[PDB]
RNA sequence: UUUUUGUUUGCUAAUGUAAAAGAGAAAUUAUAUAUGUACCGGUACAUAAAUAAUCCUAUCAC
RNA sequence: UUGGAUAAGGUGCCUAAAUAUUCGCUCAUGAGAUCCCAUAAAAGGUGUUGGUUCAUAUGAACUAGCCCUGAAAAUGGAUGGCGCUAAAGCGGAUUACCGAUACCAAGCCAUAAAAAGAAGAAAAAAUUUUUUUUUAGAAUCUUUUUAUGAGUAGAAAAUCGUGGGGU
RNA sequence: UAAAUAGUACCUGAAAUCGUUAAGAUGGAACGGAUUAAGAGAGAAAACAAGUAAAGAGGGGAAUAUUCUCUUCUUUAUUAAAAGAAACAUCAGUGAUUAAUUUAAUUUCAAUAAAGCAAUCCCCUGAAAUUGUUUUCACUUUCUCCCCGCACUAAUGUGGGGAAAACUGGCUUUAUUUCUUCAAUUAUUUUUUUUGCUGAGGAAUUUUAAAAUUAUUUGAAUUUUUCUUCUUAUAAUUUAAGUUGUUUCUAUACAGUACUUUCUUAACCCACUCGUCUUGAAAC
């Protein structure tokens, strides 16, 4: 579904009304009268195999390759764990500065694109959001120090969705790694963290 | 009636349409105009040039005439000055 | 003005403008060391400047000159005063800014080994037409009783020799580095080398 | 003639000129507020809908904003009434600012209060 | 190297101001090597954080931060106005601020 | 400044203190409106105390709502408690300052039965 | 196109005439070029001039035509002679000045500045009486004659006007005004 | 001096920073020219001439 | 109240905004610096900068800008200060910007006026039925709309509090 | 003694003023307002958890003494949810940016590569014989050449006097326009890159009706067009018909260093003793 007003063609996505609001002089009603919310529509630089810098996460500054446009707007990113250390990580388009460099532009890695695409497709949206039960379990560990952390980690590992995600990541790494390694400079770049220095003006940067 | 927003007509397409119904047609026309390829426009330029010649000449004559008049005026002024001096 | 401490070489500058430049920076939040304050130039003719100074001196407090306008006659001191004038020094922020400024005659202990900066929008060579009269601040100071001018000059001269010595060594080092670079450019990797060449290095 | 005289009398306090059609339309659209109610109790209501003006200006064969705009542009059979109906356009200050409100537009130095016949539209656009 | 920058450095200057009228609603920010209006505009949507240290711990820490949005450029010389979640303390007037790369 | 919490907007959290109440003991903070020539406050010079004015008033809709969103109702007795049986989500009980402890306890008990909030349950607790 | 260099003085050909009357069916039409910043200003100037010269006022006449004249060869250096009438604080004077420029409008702009600067003559107080292109054999003013030199050459002693990007208040090494 | 943990009866364990995120950068001098170098301030030869629009220094964990 | 955009004025720093651009003019051994405004004159000037009129590239006479002289009072001293001369001076022009409680857009408060008013299930959460909220109708009242809001002397209205009385 | 900080100056015991303690501040006032801040106190009635279950302590009401049911506190655990604050996204309102775009109109142009046309010539512009017009000589280069000065120049040149040409320029052409041009300023239009602030209200029939949009269906039109328009009919949607959604966080908390708020100093900016008579009071 889409609407084409003034020549924009905006594309609609079905949404659910969650918030309830008190009526003027009787019983409450749902806040949203609208049933379809216009899709995000990402910038004209976000692709499928470009390398991006994560600005805000724990892996702050790491250079990770983009994976899947994850339909919910925010995209999936991987810095092939066995090379960069970035896991199968969901991220918003804003918290990633995408570089003009594309992986599938290199002569060596371009041939393994279809497989990558397939893998990306296989990854889903609901496989990221942790179900409440897991959260509850995690919380339950609060009531020594490092032991608690360990327990939390274990719990995280246990999650079936999480396991699946991990597996997917591993598969991706297997697919991609050797080629990346072979392009040594590229590999190094992938590994390294992007840092601003006393010469990099940012506003004149075309990266 | 409870006042709602006050919706910009010039932008909010629907509102604009409501205000002025024929507007849609106009918009369509504009779009169509925008559409046409630049080659045609380029071609038309030659035609325009061809058509313009006489007009251009006329314009030149007019402007030339004006210039001449100005010159004459200047000359007259000079003459007057000379006379005064004398 | 995002540096830790800016050392400003005050030679060849035009006083008031320089002061103005300093003041804003100070306000913003920058430690400024105005060094070599004997060679700051004033845009008026020397005599005129002297006269002005005299006039200033004359305006003292009538009841008790222990208070009132302190006529600090050291060039650095003068500069400092000027800077203060262009500041809201009666508040707290202003005071802080003032404190942040440090003025020196010639070059002392640490500010010989630190990089000396120049303010191009305040230079005498860029702000005065070369048919107008200018005045060296040190000379002015001497005229209105400073005494320690010759000594300062001598010190400066001495320092210059040292600088020259150091400079020679630096030059040599640079040359060596260049040589090394030349040698090693062939020892890297072809593509990498090419890339380096492309990007100027 | 009378209008002209009036303008002259208040020349140094106003800027005026010939509005051009597009500008007028714009004014009607973004800044066009209208008086809706029984005479002397008006209420400043933004147009938005044609039924809002079709009640008062229905007798004079001018339904819709477009008609009103047309009337404004060229003094038709019914223009004065339309003008009356329209609330005084509460405009912004110019986005690039005035030259000088004290001096005239016709003054050789930068000014404003003259009869800017062809630049009035521009001014309006700036302050729309 | 321990720790990665990823932000442009800045100085949280005065409030938006007349000659003698305050306006605490906007702060003025000087961004390192940006000297013109055009350059300033690049940073317009970026997020700004004033991070500061305190003696008493709070959410278990000595460092807290106030966030802002960067609203508009400010006059010819690359300065920008920033609006913050809560107004900045004027103790901050000579302090450093961070302008992040996100949005 | 303004103090938004929920939809509850408070325009002026600061109390308007009497002019010079801070200068002479004999002048209490309780707002009094200054009269007479040369007031400075009356004249509204920059930098002085402000004058309370009708602009400051809270939206007709949320006015006497407390942070809880319930209008406070003072309660001296069970009988009074009763008018709010059909209003537990809109009025919240405060027990009168002069109520004896037993009576207060009783009132509290009643409130709990009614599901009505008590804003001062802890007095003499 | 540059928007900092431009001076918005244009030249307008204006034609107008007094409204016809029963007693004077065939009035006389008057034309002039007027140097002014916009078209309305030009018109006003024209009206003023009419008032000064003949019995005519804007109220009893009508503008017949307003043209706006663009320079025909806006990239050809030309030597302009100008005649002016100006008012000082002490009285009124006629004068002739010469300006080497690329358009009449530009010359006018130059002239206005010159009068402002050298005589403290404000725009209001000046009346341009004729600007015409002078051949190089009739150049009377030395500051224009000099320019008209054969293979003219001069060095560039002017101070660099850096862009407010590459303008910094702290400099590494003391800049040089010498250049070359 | 090095290490560890901390500064989460008026007291007797104890916190503060107008400014860390690479807060990097030592010729000198002239401004209608300077700097070296080599001889005897002079001569000859180089060299800077948008000079921080630069250079240096980063990420190569195990 | 929030955001915007201006006005007068400014934009070297104090001081938010130009050491902006652009063309001139000024050097002062007591420069000059913007309405009211906080003063300067007659008369000069082979100071420089333009001009005009004349004469044979000089000699005149004039003329007007800036500048200089004329220009001397008492506490110390005041373009507001610092300072400023390729101005940050004077006269322009060109942009850009900053800049009010003025303007615009939005909210809320009051006042004024205007519309208008003597019957009914909505949703969510649970698991087809329970639970959670409301389920309005107070005429100086309720709902909505628009405009407006300075104020001494003064007038009025609505409230608020104190001592007692009947209820 | 119930109570002596009810001890006969005796009920309550305010303020000024003073003492002790603590905290803080302090360069010729102090206080204050506006806005934060860091402290230091306070707090939970929005600032999370309804209910369900197991079993204690209580209380009730009803049905016809003891069945039922309603509950308030305690607990062991057990799932909500909502609520605010973020962040991002989507609208809409109002703005700030940097790119543009339509058909025009207004003596614009500029290249292209072949023909030419005239040499003080041409587009022009001068000086001369009320507008148009006739002719007069005046005006371009040059790294060209000659003669004089013989390197005389700021100049890798030159002062002067002369020659040359059409490379330069100008015009006239034949075509050409992404090699480069297609301006500028209005006219009328159509977008777009970033983006800041705002979200009021809650519509028992004007939160409808229409507009718009999507997929269909009938008939037309000259603007032959995947946004072509009207219109016959049907569903849906939002650009209508003022902000909702997603994910965090507070937090699986009962108060903590978080959150609220009172006080406290700071700090930036401002702020002159009130009353009073007065044209006018901060008034020496
Ligand atoms: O501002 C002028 C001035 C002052 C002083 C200072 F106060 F620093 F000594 N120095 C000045 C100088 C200085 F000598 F360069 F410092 C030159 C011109 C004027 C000066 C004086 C002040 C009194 C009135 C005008 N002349
Ligand atoms: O106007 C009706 C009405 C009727 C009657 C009755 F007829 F019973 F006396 N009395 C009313 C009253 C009443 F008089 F107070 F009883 C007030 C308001 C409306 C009334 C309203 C109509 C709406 C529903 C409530 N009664
Ligand atoms: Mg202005
Ligand atoms: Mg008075
Ligand atoms: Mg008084
Ligand atoms: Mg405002
Ligand atoms: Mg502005
Ligand atoms: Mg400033
Ligand atoms: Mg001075
Ligand atoms: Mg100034
Ligand atoms: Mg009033
Ligand atoms: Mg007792
Ligand atoms: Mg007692
Ligand atoms: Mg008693
Ligand atoms: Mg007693
Ligand atoms: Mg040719
Ligand atoms: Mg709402
Ligand atoms: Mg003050
Ligand atoms: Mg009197």
């Amino acid at each position: 579904k889409h609407y084409n007003v003034k020549g924009k063609k905006k594309v609609l996505v079905p949404v659910n009304a969650k918030k309830t609001i008190n009526k003027k002089y009787f019983g409450r009603k749902v806040a949203s009268k609208k049933k379809y919310v216009v899709q995000r529509k990402l910038r004209k630089s976000i692709e499928v195999g470009k390398v991006a810098i994560i600005l805000t996460g724990k892996h702050m500054g790491k250079r990770c390759i983009i994976t899947k446009i994850l339909n919910s707007g925010l995209l999936a990113v991987v810095g092939p764990y066995e090379i960069n250390g970035v896991p199968l990580k969901r991220v918003d388009s804003r918290y990633l500065v995408v570089t003009s460099t594309n992986i599938f532009n290199f002569e060596n890695i371009a041939k393994l694109k279809d497989d990558f695409l397939n893998y990306a497709q296989d990854i889903d949206d609901d496989s990221f959001i942790k179900t409440l039960e897991i959260k509850k379990k995690q919380k339950k560990l609060l009531k020594f120090m490092n032991n608690v952390i360990d327990k939390i980690k274990e719990i995280r590992k246990e999650d079936p969705k999480v396991q699946k995600l991990e597996g997917i990541q591993k598969d991706i790494g297997s697919l991609l790694k050797p080629e990346i390694l072979k392009n040594k400079v590229f590999a190094h770049y992938l590994k390294s963290k992007f840092t601003l220095r006393n010469d990099m003006v940012l506003h004149k940067m075309k990266f | 009636k409870k006042r709602l927003q006050n919706k910009n007509s010039l932008t909010n397409f629907a509102v604009r349409c409501r205000l002025n119904p024929a507007y849609k047609l106009l918009r369509s026309l504009a779009v169509l105009r925008m559409r046409k390829s630049i080659l045609e426009k380029s071609k038309n330029k030659k035609e325009k040039r061809v058509q313009k010649q006489i007009q251009k000449k006329e314009l030149q004559k007019i402007n030339h005439d004006y210039y001449k008049g100005v010159a004459k005026a200047v000359k007259k002024k000079k003459k007057r000055e000379e006379k005064k001096a004398k | 003005m995002y540096k830790k401490e800016y050392v400003i070489d005050c030679k060849g500058h035009l006083l008031g403008r320089l002061a103005s430049l300093i003041a804003k920076e100070l306000l913003n939040g920058q430690r400024i060391v105005a060094v070599r304050c004997e060679d700051i130039n004033i845009s008026g003719s020397l005599y005129r400047n002297k006269l002005k100074y005299q006039e200033f001196l004359r305006l003292r407090t009538n009841t008790n000159p222990k208070k009132g306008p302190l006529h600090l006659r050291e060039p650095s001191k003068i500069l400092w005063r000027c800077v203060r004038g262009m500041l809201p020094h009666k508040t707290y922020k202003g005071q802080l800014a003032l404190k942040k400024l440090k003025v020196c005659v010639g070059m002392p202990y640490p500010y010989d080994k630190k990089k000396k900066y120049v303010l191009p929008s305040a230079l005498r060579a860029f702000r005065l037409k070369k048919h107008r009269r200018y005045c060296r601040l040190g000379t002015l100071s001497s005229r209105v009783g400073w005494n320690y001018d010759t000594l300062v000059k001598k010190n400066e001269v001495l320092r210059k020799q040292v600088s020259k010595a150091y400079y020679k060594k630096k030059v040599n080092n640079l040359n060596e580095k260049k040589e090394i670079k030349t040698e090693a450019l062939n020892l890297i990797n072809p593509e990498q080398r090419q890339v380096l060449e492309n990007f100027g290095y | 003639k009378a209008t002209k005289e009036m303008l002259k009398i208040v020349e140094p306090y106003v800027t005026y000129g010939y509005p051009t059609l597009s500008t007028v339309r714009k004014l009607l659209y973004k800044r066009g507020y209208v008086r809706v109610g029984k005479v002397r109790r008006y209420a400043r209501k933004k147009i938005q809908d044609n039924a809002d003006i079709s009640k008062h200006l229905g007798k004079y064969n001018v339904h819709g904003i477009e008609d009103m705009v047309y009337q404004l542009y060229t003094c038709g059979p019914v223009f004065k009434k339309v003008n009356n109906f329209l609330w005084a356009f509460k405009l912004k200050p110019p986005r690039k600012g005035f030259k000088a409100k004290r001096h005239a537009f016709n003054e050789p130095r930068p000014g404003d209060w003259g009869n800017r016949e062809a630049h009035i539209n521009e001014l309006i656009n700036r302050m729309i | 190297l321990q720790a990665v920058r990823l932000y442009e450095k800045g100085v949280i200057l005065g409030y938006k101001r007349s000659q003698r009228n305050q306006d605490p609603n906007f702060t003025l920010i000087s961004i390192k090597n940006v000297n013109t209006k055009k350059h300033a505009q690049f940073y317009v949507g970026k997020r700004v954080a004033y991070v500061y240290r305190t003696t008493k711990h709070h959410d278990g820490v000595k460092i807290k931060c106030i966030w802002g949005k960067v609203c508009r450029t400010h006059g010819n010389s690359g300065v920008i106005r920033a609006k913050f979640k809560t107004h900045i303390p004027p103790k901050a007037f000579g302090d450093r601020v961070r302008i992040l790369m996100y949005p | 400044a303004v103090k938004k919490v929920g939809k509850i907007i408070k325009k002026r959290t600061k109390k308007f203190t009497r002019f010079q109440s801070n200068r002479f003991m004999r002048v209490k903070p309780a707002w009094r409106k200054p009269r007479g020539i040369d007031c400075r406050v009356r004249r509204r010079y920059k930098g002085t105390n402000l004058m309370p004015s009708i602009g400051y008033g809270s939206n007709k809709k949320t006015k006497f709502l407390l942070p809880n969103n319930k209008y406070k109702y003072v309660v001296k007795n069970v009988k009074e408690m009763e008018p709010l049986i059909m209003n537990h989500t809109k009025y919240c009980v405060q027990i009168a300052h002069n109520v004896s402890s037993k009576k207060r306890k009783q009132i509290i008990e009643r409130a709990k039965q009614m599901n009505v909030s008590v804003i001062n349950a802890k007095a003499r607790l | 196109i540059d928007n900092s260099l431009n001076t918005n003085i244009h030249q307008y050909h204006i034609v107008g005439r007094a409204i016809p009357t029963a007693k004077d069916k065939n009035p006389n039409v008057y034309r002039m070029c007027i140097f002014a910043k916009n078209d309305t200003n030009a018109k006003s100037r024209f009206w003023y001039f009419m008032k000064k010269i003949n019995k005519l006022k804007k109220s009893n006449g009508e503008l017949l035509a307003c043209e706006q004249i663009k320079e025909r060869f806006p990239l050809r250096v030309k030597n302009y002679g100008v005649l002016l009438r100006y008012d000082s604080r002490t009285g009124t004077h006629n004068m002739y000045k010469e300006f080497r420029d690329t358009t009449k409008e530009g010359a006018i702009a130059q002239l206005y500045s010159e009068m402002a600067g050298r005589h403290r003559a404000r725009a209001s107080s000046i009346n341009i009486i004729r600007i015409s292109e002078i051949s190089s054999s009739l150049v009377r003013r030395p500051h224009i004659k000099q320019l008209l030199k054969r293979r003219l050459r001069f060095p560039a002693l002017h101070l660099p006007t850096l862009q407010k990007e590459y303008r910094k208040k702290f400099a590494s090494k003391r800049p040089s005004t010498y250049r070359m």
